[PDB]
This record gives C-alpha cells, structure tokens and sequence, in this order.
C-alpha cells in the first residue's frame, strides 16, 4: 500500500528503466545474444509492473467499495 | 551433457502425435515441413501420417510435384504419408452467408477456423477409415494462426464482469470447452512440439525469437530451431564467388550467437543446396540431415544430386 | 435510434471482418503490393471502430 | 515524374536536416556515408556534418579513419565532417553529477527527446569552439529503439498538462488543501518541455528543412520492417518519400557470372522490386547493386555512392562495381 506499491512498483520501474539505457549501449547485431537476454527481462518486468498497477488499482476499488 | 544437434529425437518420438511447423519470410518452412514428414515416415512404418497446409498458394502440391486437394491422398512413391490442403478461411466464410462478436473478441476466428480443419480430417478418417497417429502442420505463413490457445484465459476475463440476447452467452460457454480440452492437449511436451524454421541472419533471427516468445507465452512446446540455407563455405572444392564467402562469414558469426542464445534447444543446421529441392527423390535426400546432422566435409557431395 | 453505434459499429467491424477474411487468401509474398494496402486499410477501421467504441461509451457518460 | 534517384535531394539547397534508417544488415551506415558524400561533393559552398549514435563507432569503421566526440573532417573531402557520440554514455554523465529520475521512465519519450537535445548540444557546443556553422546534418538514425519518437511528446504531454491540472481544478478544496509539497516545478518544468522540443518539432515536419532516407535490402523480413517504420515516420508527421534498395545482385546480366545459386536469389529480389515499385509509385526507390566485398573508405564510399545520383545501369556500370575489390 505504501510499502509494496511504492518500493516495487519503483524498484521495477526504475531498475527497468535502468536496464533498458544499458541495452541501447551494445550491438544488438555484435552481442545478439546479451541484447536479447536483457529484452528478454525487459519483457517481465513490463508485466510485473503492468501488474502492480492494477494490484495498487484494485486495492481502490476495495476500500471505496467497503465504506 | 549437450543436446544432440538434429531432430532425431522427434523423429524417433513415438509419443508425439500434433507437430507443428513455422517460419516467416522465405525461409524454408514448407521444405522443412515436408522434410520433418517423410523422415517420420520413413522412420515408422507402423504409424500412419497426414501432412496439412493452410496455405492458398497450395504449397506442399508445388513442393512434392503432384496435385494434393482437399482430399488428402497419399505421396506417389511413400506409404504412410499424406498430404491434405485446405483453406479454412473461405470454409468458414460459406456458413456464415453475425460474427460481430468475432471480430469483438481476439482469437474466435482462429479458434473457429482451426476447429473447422479438424473436422475435414476427422471426416477423411470416416469416410477412409484409417486412423492418423501423427499430424504435422504446415503453419500458415502470416498472421498468428494458433493464438486460440488464450481464448479461455481471455474468455474468463470477460464474463465475471461482462454480460435471444442471451443465447450468445450460450454457444460461449460450449466454446471455452473445445478450445480448452485442445489448448490442455497441445500444452504437453509429449504430444504436440514446434519446429521453428530461420535463415541464419538478424531480421530472422529476430522474428523467430518473437515466435518463440509468442509459443511460450501459449504454453505450446518451442525446443527445435532448423536454421536453413547454410553455406559452410569454406568446405566447397575451392575457392571461387568472394561474395559468397563474405556472407557465410556473417552467418558463422550468428549461429555461434544462436548456440549460446538457446543451449537446451535442438539447433538444426541445413545446408544450401544448388537449386530448388522439389520431389521426394530430393526432398528426401536433403531431409536426412535432420536426423543424422549434416557434415560439410563428408556430405559436401550429397548437396549437389540435387538437381 | 440506435444508427450510428449500431449501422456504424457494424459496417466497419463486418467490412473490416470481410477484408481480413480476404487478405488470408493472397500471398503476402507474390502480392506484397496489394497484401500491404490491404493491411494499411485493416489498420485504420481497427482504430474507427476503436473511436466508436469510447462514442458509444462515453454516450453512457455524457 | 519521379526520379529513381537521390538527385533531387542531393542537389536540394532548402534541407538542413537528413535522416537515414534501417534496421538489419541491410546498409544504413553506407547509405548514410553516401548520401553525405554526395550532397558534400555536390554543393561546395556549404559545409556538412554526418553524425553518429552508434557505439561501435561505425563512421569510423567506414571511412578507415579515427572519428571521436570531436567533429573531424574527412581526410580527402572539405566540407564533410563526421561525429560519433553516445548519448547514454553522456545521459549518465549529466544528472549524475529525487523527481526529476522517475518521471522519465513514467512518460514514453522523454528518455529520447533528452538524449536528441544532449546531442544538439554536443553540436552547437563545436560550432562554438570551432567558429564554423554546419548548413546540413546528416543522422544516421541507431539501429534499434525509436530514437526519434520524442516527436509525439507534445501532444502526449498536453495529456499530462490537462490532466495534473484537471486534478487541481476538480478537487478544489483539496486542491488548496493539497499543499503540493512538490511545487509548480514538475507541472511547470516538464511544461517547458512541450516547448523546448515542440520548437525543434517544427522544423523536423517541414518537408523542405528535412526528411527521412529508408534502408532496405529486397526481402520479405526487410520490406516488412521498412514499410512499419514508414508508417511510424508518417505517424510523427516527418517526411519519408526515398528508399534506397540495397543490396541487389542484377544478377540478369553480369561478367564472370556462371554461378546457379545466385541467380536463384536474384529472381525473388526482382519480385519484391516490383512490388515495391507498385507499393510505392511517389516514392524514390533508389536501386544499388551489390559489390564484390566491403565498400570501406572514402576511395570506394565515393565511387559506391555515385549511383545514388544516377542511377546504376547493369550494362553499363557493370564493370566499376568491380573496382572494388
Ligand atoms: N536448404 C536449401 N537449399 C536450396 N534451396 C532451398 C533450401 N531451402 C529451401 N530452398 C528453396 O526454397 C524454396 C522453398 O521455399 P519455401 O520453403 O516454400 O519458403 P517458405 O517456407 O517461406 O514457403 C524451394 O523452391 C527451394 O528451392
Ligand atoms: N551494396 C553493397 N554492396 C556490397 N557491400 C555492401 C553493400 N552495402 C553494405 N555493404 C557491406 O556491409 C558492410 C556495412 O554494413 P552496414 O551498412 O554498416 O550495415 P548496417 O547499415 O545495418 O550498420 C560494409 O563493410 C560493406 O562492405
């Protein structure tokens, strides 16, 4: 609520946003391997933080549609 | 403790009974197909075999070099394998002369189409009474074919919260059931795999690891790539065309990238033979190298019977 | 009189549906050409369709 | 009507500002180096920049000559000058010397508008210590990620703009009592944005200060690719109006050709052409043969480069795709 839907849906976000500079600094063609491990991951994390938008989402319509 | 790098073990398999087969841009999936076929085939004769395709182009009649319809007979000069061309698009169009809640939904029209297949063939194992073991599909070109296998998942999360106006909700029901007693079969390692065909160069490479990545998320079975149209220069007579021998160059540089990308999968490397592979003298020599692996120095004949 | 969430929203999703079953049938390599255009086409009614969808929306909004 | 050539842009005096992209193998930075060399050779008077995103330092590689952070000329030209600089190598560089990190990531484009100002700026900054303005820059767009997508932010921003704001003025009294810890900086910062980058956005969507140059090799993966980022370019409502098909064997007629493989190939890439030709009718479809092995250094770059003023003709111009060896 302040500690789960703030210190994740920051640690992901950013260590997303942390990766996704690093993989636009080596050859998707000289290192296709690396480059598509971490797009890989990059994957993931789109999920897991497109689903902690709608766990910090549903933890809204919970306590507005119980009083 | 490697994995071996060939199909033998798919082609061995006795347990596999749904195989399918894809790769877009003109990569050799149709040859492919064909191949992982007749080395079935020919590896179990006791099993009976049905080779399908989707495609419009009618493809497999082009590779094999006879006339396959709708009514799948049998390859002229094999004894369990037979091929069967059809096109669901235009079947499924014909009784429906409304789906307004196709087009609504992602992945109805697949999953409608595809069921339309299966019966075409469980039809021909009526009226020919002979029992398939094993089929093997010609994947369609573009478009993503089999994506019904989210229908259900999808179809849940859309009827706890979402609504004869009602008769609708009917057929839905009956639905989310044929694709789900499939979607359970074609999630089992032991019955259904992918075979991914690639050229050996990047918007290849890439487009097949997309596919990859759509068959996980289907929960469907991704561990063979047959990456075709190899050179291997080096290994010819001698030395002659420069620009040939600079491509293969790029080619080695990927497939070393490939190897270390997947190392639990089957990484099947074809070669490039001189000219077309149609006809099942030919089809047949060039699919062996899907079993036992292709050796540039010892096969490097082998590559040029064919026409 | 429900016209334009109802003739609107099916034209387009039925023409849209008609192409798409038509495109499956030519070869996105021997007619690149026409195969392209016809994607460009399906491209814009999935977004027409998705703009009818807020209209007849945020109708049971406003 | 048409021209299946480069000729018009090369001989242009309005553009200032040329982009060249393409994903795959296919030729992007030779392309970029050609189209440079020839509006360089092709207008005297004015002086020109070829930049690069790129890390592994590709200009350098082409032309077989040392180009850093510092804007070099082509050793052999006059007025083409080339610059390879990392923008992510600099972006890590420039705040690491908090909210201004993670509102980043939140909105899709800044990361790029950011890392293009970086970049301007790095060139300013020449034309500055070296007292020499640059009257056409060249962009070799990098290979992945859309770098220049930043042009959509305005209208996405104004989203941000009527909405912290729609917030603000539909929750009025907790609005006031919202004591925004956080002052007008982030709705007031992030608005000069809209401008700082909506003022470099009306010069990138005048069809007569820049426009863009497709690279494509003549297969299905590769028309696929190019024919997306068409769409995306028409999308951010830059100007895409030339391919360059790269690559082409004209394998139909050739000297000391009597390979059967070659041939093969050479007839699908015909197929596609045509298609492209159909798909494309307004369109600059700019055909290059391929040469026998690397086209490095400005020697060969220049005579590669020539048929994207006149169109290479097989016959005739079969022999100097051959001095290349
Ligand atoms: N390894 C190969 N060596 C030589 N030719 C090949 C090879 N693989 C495929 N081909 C050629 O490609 C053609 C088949 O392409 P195809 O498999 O139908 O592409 P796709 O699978 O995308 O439809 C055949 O005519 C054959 O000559
Ligand atoms: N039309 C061509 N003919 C022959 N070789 C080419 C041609 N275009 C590019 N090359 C070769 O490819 C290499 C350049 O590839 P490159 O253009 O840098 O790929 P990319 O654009 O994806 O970065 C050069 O070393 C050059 O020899």
């Amino acid at each position: 609520p302040g500690n789960e839907l703030s210190k994740k849906y920051l640690a992901k976000v950013k260590e997303r946003h942390e990766l996704k500079e690093f993989n636009n600094s080596i050859s998707a063609q000289d290192n296709y391997a690396k480059w598509t491990k971490n797009n890989r991951k990059l994957d993931s994390l789109d999920k897991e933080i497109n689903n902690l938008k709608d766990e910090i989402q549903s933890e809204n319509k919970a306590f507005q549609a119980h009083l | 403790l490697t994995v071996e790098p060939n199909l033998h073990s798919l082609i061995t398999s006795t347990t596999h009974k749904w195989i399918f087969v894809g790769g877009k841009g003109g990569v050799g999936k149709t040859t492919s197909s064909c191949s992982i076929a007749i080395q079935m085939a020919l590896s179990q004769p006791n099993k009976q075999f049905l080779l399908i395709s989707t495609d419009p182009a009618h493809n497999l009649s082009d590779a094999f070099g006879e006339k396959f319809g709708k009514d799948a007979r049998k390859v002229t000069g094999m004894n369990n394998l037979s091929c069967m061309e059809i096109d669901p698009s235009a079947a499924l169009k014909d009784m429906n002369d409304l789906a307004d809640l196709t087009g609504s939904i992602p992945g109805i029209d697949e999953a409608l189409s595809f069921m339309e297949v299966m019966k075409h063939i469980k039809r021909q194992e009526q009226d020919e009474g002979e029992t398939f073991d094993t089929v093997i599909f010609d994947t369609a070109p573009t478009g993503h074919t089999l994506r019904f296998l989210q229908l259900p998942n999808t179809l849940s999360k859309l009827l706890e919260k979402f609504g004869g106006n009602v008769d609708i909700s009917g057929k839905l029901n009956e639905l989310k059931a044929n694709v789900e007693t499939i979607r359970q079969q074609f999630t089992d390692p032991d019955l259904t795999t992918f075979v991914c065909v690639c050229i050996s160069e990047f918007l290849s490479l890439y487009e097949t690891e997309r596919l990859i990545q759509e068959l996980i998320s289907y929960d469907m079975d991704v561990n063979s790539i047959i990456v075709n149209q190899l050179l291997f220069a080096e290994n010819d007579q001698e030395h002659n065309c420069k620009r040939c021998q600079a491509r293969w160059k790029m080619q080695k540089k990927y497939l070393d990238q490939i190897d270390e990308l997947y190392e639990d999968f089957h990484v099947v490397k074809m070669p490039l033979c001189a000219g077309e592979i149609r006809g099942l003298n030919n089809l047949t020599k060039f699919s062996q190298f899907l079993n036992k692996e292709y050796n540039p120095i010892t096969d490097g004949k082998v590559i040029y019977e064919l026409e």
